[PDB]
């Protein structure tokens, strides 16, 4: 590519978003356990959020 | 120097002006003697007379500062009937600073010494009241 | 405790105050330093011999050897500054104030 | 906008609960460590602040040249 | 830092001199062998803070 | 009067002059070993007698 | 000087330091100290000019006095305990004498009068060897005897060292004297935090060693010994100006550089023991060290002082000095703050 | 005498002299016109317009509209049954133990 | 918050690998893209904050400041590229690198959940600004300005570090989410008095308080244009954010320990506005106006009421935008006439009419013309201070009169009257300067349509 | 502080109890940051010797990164071990001394009393 310097920054934003999602999955200790949002799981799914 | 500080702080404040003044004068004279000893050691004088004159001048200045501070703080505690109050020590510290200005014969250093040593004396009074530790023993 | 201990401590203190107040010469400072070592020798030797510590009897020999090597180095330094200035006065060693 | 970019309120709620639990655990552990350090310094019976002493494996036990020892 | 090279390597460079109640030549006893032995048998393994009291 | 003269005088200028004067007093040594060792003896005497650091 | 004789003398210096570090006998500590000093004397007199002999004479006299005081403390401890194991001392007089002997060897105030003159009189490499390596052994001996150290004495020595070092370094224009006063202030910090947590002392010692090594290595790389000769560097090699700027900013403890970490952890440790006035006073006093560091950065990197004509002749030639480990200690002295929890390896 | 060797102060360059169509961005006309296009497109057409559109359609910022709807529901429910619309105490006094004096 | 940190550090290889002529285009383009991306932080809730991780969070107070920072960076890139035209390429890349690093520290500062991480970033912001001021400033006394700025900040901030470590050791945590629920009353004693002083003096210096403001008409004046923009627009608001975060731990001792600074800042704004009335320098006049507005914010934070907090955050954002625009206009005049004297170049409306219109709009927003967010913030602070006490309305009315006086004095002196005869290098306005002015003006005018996104966490 | 712990088995970088702990991953962020430190030192080494910074001597920069990664990995192993030892000693001492660490009588907010200071 002759314009890779123009794709340095958006792939940085995409990688930062991916790391944010990974850490959000890492902080899932109270998923579907809170006293306000506790509910029975609808079928054909396993988690409330990812 | 440990017994001088205890004998100064053993007297209740606003009670005995003469003994408090004497203790403060002794502490000041000791500090002035230390300063004069280091002065004649590092900066050697021209003769014995110049060195003993410098020693007497420094010791007398420090002793006068101590006596004025002790007398002023004790008198202000007596008049106001407020023994545990850093305002009395602030007044005494400014009196000591004005004495230092009188000894050096310049107004500006005297006013600056009034402000700074009044603040320092007030801080020492707050530390004595609240039990602040400067050389704190290891604990954890 | 004993009395000769007090005399050896006072001898060490006298030699220390002699070293710590230079008069004119560097050689007098070196002599005061080596008198301090000699007082250390006597004190340690008396303590070791009175305590019957057998294996500590080798210590004053090592102390003497090391401090005499120290004194040899000091004499060499004195000879160097005497060759520089023509005398061993301590008032000529003041170039490093600036 | 709320479907593509934004996060669900439940996700933020439970994420905040997880963060709060972890940080409260850390704060309690820090306070307990301070108290333990103070007690070990004061008493000296714990695994910390064990300043060394003379090892007793160096003492000679064979009979000497003099009986009175 | 006190790097215990002697204990790591197993050598004995200065432990023979370090106390008076140690192994002395020709089994010569010291004047205070028994007192020092009792004090060492106290202080061993309890740290300085406990052994000071 | 206030911010070009006095507010400049109280906090920064006086502190700067005090540190300058203390620096000129500290670094004005004459480079003599005899005076340094006399100061060492005075320090030892003050610590032993006046401050009681050997207790 | 012969390369082989220089090698043997340098290994003798390190052997003396090792003998002090690894030994369990007080006489061996003394022996290592004299071996180290006797071997390091010819490093100071490498150039053979009167200033080097004067500096060597003052250094020899100070170290011999401190050594005799150390032997006195050892003999008093033997008299009152009957043993020689390097551990806590059994007499307050022996503890006071040994503490002042180690303070004289470290050059802390008020025993500080020999450090700037000795550093000025000797070359840059020998001054680096002195101010970096000579302080590993007295701090180890202090690390071994902390149950016997008087708290008031060591704290007085610390605060006096910090104040005197800052006020002394305010007035200097020679780089070696600036480095000496900076050293005095840093040893004040290190022995201030000694009695509460000696691991913080080890961390501060390591960080100060790295920063001083970087600054001295840059100095000998550019062959500058004064302020103005350092200010000529912008017209010769501007990368060195950037390096001295970042290292002098890190030496002042400015975050987020690696020099912030020692005083940060020291203040963290001192407040756990309910000592609040002293860490504030030490920070306010370290502002003076920051002041003369920032003055150096003004003269060197952030302005362009006038140069001379022969700088062109110096442009036409590249450098060939063996700037050993200069990028490594340049990186390690500036970007080490995110790895702050690495200090647990020193406990 | 004559002072140190130093160049005089250079004359200020007029950007409109060599390029009367200058936008003031660069001395090369192509770089200058491309910088103008970049700033005008990505600043006004992209950030300002779509940013205003994004802020205008924020999904119920800080729950104000939900709070109004819930207040309507609660006011209707409390008005229908004769209940007071709001009480002076946020928590029930039954589940609160006052200190004994 | 990693989705904004990582593109910011990826701006560094973008400016260090670009061509000799394409550094400004690339940096401006990609910073504008990240500024557009920064709008995703507006997912705020009426009860809970937007908590991303253990280290980062962003409530409704830090979000406007973040958006302001990430929008301000391309403005500084556009402004600072004319006076760096003849500079060496490596020095140009170093300048852009310091701007990028400052933006990185600023966006890590507003989102720090831990207070000691906030302190570390808040004092890491000192180095790039000091380097920018003392290296690319034009005058002799830029070194003295840097010394004053650095030492005022550090002397104010070292007791803050000591007090924060004390709070960590006493309470067990410095996490702001924990401290909202674990907070305790602070009783009246001398220890707590010096706790309050230590926790407050750093942000009182950085804001600045009247009497501690002596570094501002130096650092704001001897800096380059980008430095002046980032000093006026963002760096003064670190103190405001710090007092908003730290007042939670200082109750109920604030209600009487806030009296001397309330009297200092109520009387201080009159003194600084009067100073503005008799200023021969345009840049110094703008700096003293900044001192007065930040004194208003200080009073609003210190009286600690909801209306005061909303007015304080709105006034902070509005004054940042207005001061940045005023500094840009003064810089354009400086590039035209090569002098900062206000009386030298006069009557520029006959020569520069659209620039005169931009000057008029900036002056109108400076004196809080409704319904600008300047007036919204100033009005809310005035209402809350009236609730505090009634003679505050006398003080606020006097301040408003003098503020209108000096703003129109600025405008009438610079733009109106007869033009200077001997000045003949007044070039027409470039497209770059006009684009910079419009990018300062249009967000400021658009925010009056939806002012609810700048009203803090208790709107 | 912990010399009594590190006194029975001296001069060991990692004792045999450390092998019961999970080793750091090779994708550790601290290890990646140390590798970045090595790369930065390689670039400075190119810069001070007037070489092209990003092109000259790729073997030198690779050895810089490799050496930094190696030393950092072992330092991280030691750091994790020593924090593990700290926690282990803390919990053992807490469990062994129940008299000094009593259970705090937790009370709900309906029983506790807090003074109210109005903001007016
Ligand atoms: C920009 C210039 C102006 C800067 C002003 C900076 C703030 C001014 C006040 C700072 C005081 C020092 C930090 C105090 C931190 C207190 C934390 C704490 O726990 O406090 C309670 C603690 C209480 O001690 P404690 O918490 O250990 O004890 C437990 C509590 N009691 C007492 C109940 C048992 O306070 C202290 O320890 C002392 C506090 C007062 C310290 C006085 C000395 C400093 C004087 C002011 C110096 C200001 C800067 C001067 C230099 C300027 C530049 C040249
Ligand atoms: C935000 C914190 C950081 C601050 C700095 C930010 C810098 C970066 C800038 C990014 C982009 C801008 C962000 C802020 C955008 C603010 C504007 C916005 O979105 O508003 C939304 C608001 C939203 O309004 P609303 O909330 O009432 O709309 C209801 C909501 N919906 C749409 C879902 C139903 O938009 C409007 O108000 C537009 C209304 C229509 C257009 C205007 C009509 C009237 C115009 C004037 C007519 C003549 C009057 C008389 C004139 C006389 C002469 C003077
Ligand atoms: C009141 C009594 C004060 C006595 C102490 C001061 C004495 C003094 O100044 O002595 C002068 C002496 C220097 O003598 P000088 O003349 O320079 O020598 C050349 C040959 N005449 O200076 C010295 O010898 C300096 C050291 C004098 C002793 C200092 C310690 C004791 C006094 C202070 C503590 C009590
Ligand atoms: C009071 C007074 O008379 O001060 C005069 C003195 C200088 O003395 P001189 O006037 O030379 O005789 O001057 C001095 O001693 C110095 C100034 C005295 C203290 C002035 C304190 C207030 C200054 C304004 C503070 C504003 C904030
Ligand atoms: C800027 C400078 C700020 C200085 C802040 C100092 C804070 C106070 C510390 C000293 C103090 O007053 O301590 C109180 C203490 C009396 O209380 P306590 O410790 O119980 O003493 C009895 C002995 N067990 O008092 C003592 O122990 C003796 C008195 C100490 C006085 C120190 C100051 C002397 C004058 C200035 C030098
Ligand atoms: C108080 C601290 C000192 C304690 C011991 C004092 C011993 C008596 C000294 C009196 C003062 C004599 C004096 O001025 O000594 C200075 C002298 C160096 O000066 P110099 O060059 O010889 O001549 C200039 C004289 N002003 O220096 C000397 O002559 C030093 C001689 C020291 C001799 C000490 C003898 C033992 C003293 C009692 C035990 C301690
Ligand atoms: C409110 C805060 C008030 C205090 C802020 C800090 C001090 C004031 C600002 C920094 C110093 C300003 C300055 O430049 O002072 C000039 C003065 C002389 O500078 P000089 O070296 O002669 O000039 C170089 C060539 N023109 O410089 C000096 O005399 C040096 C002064 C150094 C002071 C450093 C800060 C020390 C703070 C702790 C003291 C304990
Ligand atoms: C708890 C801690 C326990 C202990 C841990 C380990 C501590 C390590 C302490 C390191 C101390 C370094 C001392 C100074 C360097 C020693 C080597 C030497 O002699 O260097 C000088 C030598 C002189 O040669 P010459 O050619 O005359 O130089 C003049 C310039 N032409 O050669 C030169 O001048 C050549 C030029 C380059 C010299 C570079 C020297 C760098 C040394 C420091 C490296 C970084 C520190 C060590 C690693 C971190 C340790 C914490
Ligand atoms: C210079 C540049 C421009 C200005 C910049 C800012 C400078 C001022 C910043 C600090 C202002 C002073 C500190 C805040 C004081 C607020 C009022 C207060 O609480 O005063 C203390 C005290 C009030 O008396 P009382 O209530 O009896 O105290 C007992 C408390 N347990 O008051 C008294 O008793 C009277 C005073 C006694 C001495 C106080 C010394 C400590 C405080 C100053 C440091
Ligand atoms: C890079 C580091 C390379 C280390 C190689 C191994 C050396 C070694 O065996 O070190 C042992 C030492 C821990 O031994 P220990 O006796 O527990 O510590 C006493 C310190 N007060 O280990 C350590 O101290 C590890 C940390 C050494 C760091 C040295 C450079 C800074």
């Amino acid at each position: 590519r002759d314009h890779w310097i123009h794709v340095l920054v958006p792939v940085g934003f995409v990688f930062g978003y991916y790391l944010d999602r990974k850490n959000d999955e890492k902080l899932a200790a109270f998923r579907n356990k809170s006293l306000l949002y506790k509910r029975e799981l609808k079928p054909q799914e396993e988690v409330t959020w990812k | 120097a440990k017994t001088l500080l205890h004998q100064y702080w053993d007297i209740p404040e606003g009670t005995e002006c003469h003994r408090k003044t004497y203790a403060a004068t002794s502490i000041g004279g000791a500090s002035g003697l230390v300063v004069s000893a280091y002065s004649v050691a590092l900066k050697t004088p021209t003769s014995f007379l110049e060195g003993v004159a410098r020693t007497g001048r420094y010791t007398f200045t420090a002793a006068a500062i101590g006596a004025i501070f002790g007398l002023t703080s004790c008198i202000s505690a007596q008049v106001r009937e407020k023994p545990d109050d850093p305002l009395n020590y602030l007044i005494g510290g400014c009196a000591g600073g004005l004495t230092l200005g009188a000894r050096t014969r310049s107004y500006g250093i005297g006013a600056a010494a009034c402000a700074y040593m009044g603040l320092t004396a007030a801080l020492v009074k707050m530390g004595q009241l609240e039990g602040w530790k400067v050389f704190a023993e290891p604990k954890v | 405790m004993s009395l000769v201990y007090m005399n050896i401590m006072m001898a060490f203190t006298v030699s220390l105050t002699g070293l710590l107040m230079y008069r004119s010469h560097l050689m007098s400072s070196l002599l005061c330093l080596e008198g301090m070592m000699l007082s250390l020798f006597i004190l340690a030797t008396l303590m070791i011999l009175n305590s019957h510590f057998t294996l500590a009897s080798m210590m004053p020999i090592i102390l003497l050897v090391f401090a005499a090597c120290e004194a040899a180095l000091g004499l060499s330094l004195l000879v160097m500054v005497s060759n520089t200035y023509g005398t061993d006065y301590v008032q000529n060693l003041n170039l490093l104030q600036c | 906008i709320a479907r593509t970019f934004f996060d669900a309120p439940e996700k933020n709620y439970e994420r905040t609960m997880a963060i709060l639990q972890i940080e409260s655990e850390k704060a309690e552990l820090r306070l307990k460590e301070l108290e333990v350090r103070r007690l070990m310094r004061a008493k000296g019976d714990g695994p910390w602040f064990q300043y060394p002493t003379i090892d007793k494996a160096l003492i000679d036990h064979s009979p000497k040249a003099t009986p009175d020892n | 830092p006190f790097f215990d090279v002697q204990k790591k390597l197993g050598v004995d460079l200065d432990h023979w001199m370090t106390i008076q109640s140690a192994e002395q030549p020709h089994r010569i006893p010291a004047r205070c062998h028994a007192f020092e032995k009792e004090w060492i048998e106290c202080a061993h393994g309890i740290g300085s803070i406990r052994a000071e009291k | 009067l206030l911010d070009l003269i006095w507010l400049e005088t109280i906090l920064p200028k006086t502190i700067s002059l005090a540190q300058m004067k203390m620096s000129t007093t500290i670094t004005s040594q004459k480079g003599l070993i005899k005076l340094y060792f006399l100061s060492f003896l005075i320090t030892i005497l003050i610590s032993t007698t006046l401050l009681n650091f050997h207790e | 000087m012969n390369p082989i004789i220089l090698i043997i003398i340098l290994m003798t210096v390190m052997l003396g330091t090792i003998i002090v570090m690894i030994s369990t006998h007080w006489l061996l500590i003394w022996i290592g100290f004299e071996m180290n000093m006797l071997a390091i004397i010819p490093i100071m007199m490498k150039k053979h000019n009167p200033r080097a002999t004067e500096a060597s004479t003052k250094y020899f006299l100070t170290q011999s006095t401190a050594s005799m005081l150390l032997m006195m403390a050892i003999i008093i401890n033997l008299m009152f305990s009957g043993q020689w194991t390097v551990m806590k001392l059994f007499n307050p007089m022996a503890s006071m004498l040994m503490t002042m002997a180690l303070a004289m060897k470290l050059g802390m105030a008020p025993f500080h009068f020999w450090v700037p003159e000795v550093t000025q009189g000797i070359p840059l490499s020998s001054g680096l060897i002195l101010l970096t390596w000579q302080k590993l052994a007295p701090m180890s001996v202090l690390y071994q005897i902390l149950p016997s150290i008087n708290l008031d004495l060591i704290l007085t020595l610390s605060i006096l060292s910090i104040t005197i070092g800052g006020w002394g370094g305010l007035n200097q224009t020679q780089l070696r004297k600036i480095m000496a006063y900076s050293s005095i202030a840093h040893m004040g910090w290190m022995t201030a935090v000694l009695l509460y947590n000696p691991t913080m002392t080890l961390l501060n010692l390591i960080i100060y060693i790295i920063m001083t090594s970087t600054m001295f290595t840059l100095f000998m790389a550019n062959s500058t010994t004064t302020t103005l000769s350092l200010s000529h560097t912008w017209n010769k090699a501007p990368i060195m100006t950037i390096l001295v700027l970042i290292t002098l900013l890190s030496m002042g403890g400015l975050p987020p550089l690696s020099g912030f970490m020692p005083k940060w952890m020291i203040i963290q440790e001192m407040t756990k023991n309910d000592s609040i006035i002293l860490p504030t006073l030490m920070a306010i006093t370290a502002l003076l060290n920051l002041y003369f560091y920032m003055r150096l950065t003004y003269s060197t990197a952030l302005t362009m002082f006038p140069s001379t004509n022969n700088m062109k002749m110096k442009w036409q030639f590249p450098t060939t000095k063996r700037m050993t480990l200069l990028p490594t200690m340049t990186v390690l002295s500036t970007m080490l703050l995110p790895l702050t929890p690495i200090l647990s390896i020193l406990e | 005498t004559l002072r140190w060797q130093e160049d005089p102060e250079p004359e200020d360059e007029n950007l409109y002299e060599k390029n009367p169509d200058s936008h003031g961005y660069d001395k090369d006309p192509a770089v200058d016109v491309w910088n103008m296009r970049v700033v005008f497109f990505f600043g006004f057409s992209i950030v300002l317009v779509l940013g205003s559109t994004f802020v205008a359609y924020l999904p119920d910022y800080r729950m104000q509209e939900w709070a109004r709807r819930e207040a309507e529901r609660l006011v209707k429910y409390r008005e229908a049954h004769g209940l007071p619309l709001m009480e002076s105490n946020c928590f029930d006094p039954s589940k609160i133990q006052l200190p004994e004096d | 918050m990693l989705k904004y940190i990582i593109p910011t550090m990826m701006l560094m290889p973008l400016t260090w690998l670009s061509k000799n002529s394409m550094i400004w285009i690339n940096t401006t383009l990609h910073s504008l893209l990240i500024s557009l991306t920064s709008l995703l932080l507006l997912n705020q809730f009426g009860d809970n904050s937007l908590n991303f991780s253990l280290t980062f969070f962003s409530d409704s107070l830090s979000t406007p400041l973040l958006i302001l920072t990430m929008w301000l960076l391309p403005l500084m890139l556009m402004a600072s590229q004319h006076h760096l035209s003849k500079e060496n390429l490596a020095r140009k890349k170093l300048f852009i690198s310091m701007l990028i690093l400052l933006q990185l520290f600023l966006i890590m500062t507003f989102t720090a959940t831990e207070l000691i991480f906030f302190y570390i970033m808040f004092e890491a912001t000192l180095v790039p600004t000091l380097i920018i001021i003392t290296r690319w400033g034009n005058q002799t006394e830029r070194l003295n300005a840097g010394l004053y700025f650095l030492f005022y900040t550090l002397a104010g901030s070292l007791p803050l570090l000591v007090a924060l470590i004390y709070i960590q050791n006493t309470m067990g945590s410095l996490n702001f989410l924990i401290l909202q629920y674990w907070v305790q009353p602070m009783p009246n004693s001398w220890s707590n008095t010096f706790m309050w002083l230590a926790c407050m003096m750093a942000f009182m210096v950085k804001m600045p308080l009247y009497g501690l403001h002596l570094w501002l008409p130096k650092a704001h004046v001897e800096a380059p244009i980008a430095g002046s923009m980032v000093l006026a627009a963002i760096l003064l608001k670190l103190g405001g954010y710090g007092m908003m975060r730290i007042t939670l731990l200082l109750n109920p001792i604030t209600d009487f320990m806030a009296y001397p600074f309330i009297m200092l800042s109520l009387w201080g704004m009159i003194m600084t506005s009067s100073i503005c009335l008799r200023q021969t320098d345009l840049k110094s006049l703008i700096a003293y106006s900044s001192v007065s507005h930040m004194a208003l914010v200080i009073v609003a934070i210190l009286i600690q009421t909801p209306w005061s907090y909303m007015g304080a955050t709105a006034l902070m954002i509005a004054h940042g935008l207005t001061s940045s625009m005023l500094f840009c206009l003064a810089n354009s005049n400086y590039e035209r006439v090569h002098s900062r004297t206000m009386i030298l170049a006069r009557g520029l409306q006959t020569l520069l009419p659209l620039m005169a219109a931009w000057w008029l709009l900036a002056s109108l927003t400076n004196l809080a013309l409704p319904p600008s967010i300047n007036l919204i913030g100033e009005l809310f602070v005035v209402m809350s201070t009236f609730s505090w006490s009634n003679i505050t309305i006398i003080l606020m009315g006097l301040n408003m009169v003098i503020t209108a006086l000096y703003s129109l004095y600025m405008l009438i002196t610079t733009q109106r009257g007869k033009h200077t005869h001997h000045i003949n290098n007044i070039l027409p306005s470039f497209t770059r300067e006009n684009a910079l002015m419009s990018l300062h003006m249009l967000p400021l005018l658009l925010l009056s349509l939806n002012p609810k996104i700048i009203l803090g966490p208790l709107y | 502080m912990m010399t009594g712990r590190q006194a029975r088995a001296p001069l060991q970088f990692l004792p045999d109890e450390a092998r019961s702990l999970p080793p750091p991953k090779l994708t550790d962020p601290r290890l990646a940051y140390i590798g970045f430190l090595g790369y930065c030192s390689g670039l400075i080494d190119n810069a001070i010797r007037r070489r092209p910074v990003l092109s000259a001597g790729l073997h030198r920069q690779f050895l810089y990164i490799t050496s930094f990664v190696f030393v950092g990995y072992y330092l991280l192993k030691r750091q994790d071990y020593m924090y593990a030892v700290r926690d282990h000693d803390m919990f053992s001492y807490i469990k062994s001394h129940p008299e000094d660490f009593p259970e705090k009588d937790k009370k709900t907010y309906r029983e506790v009393f807090e003074e109210f200071h109005p903001v007016r």
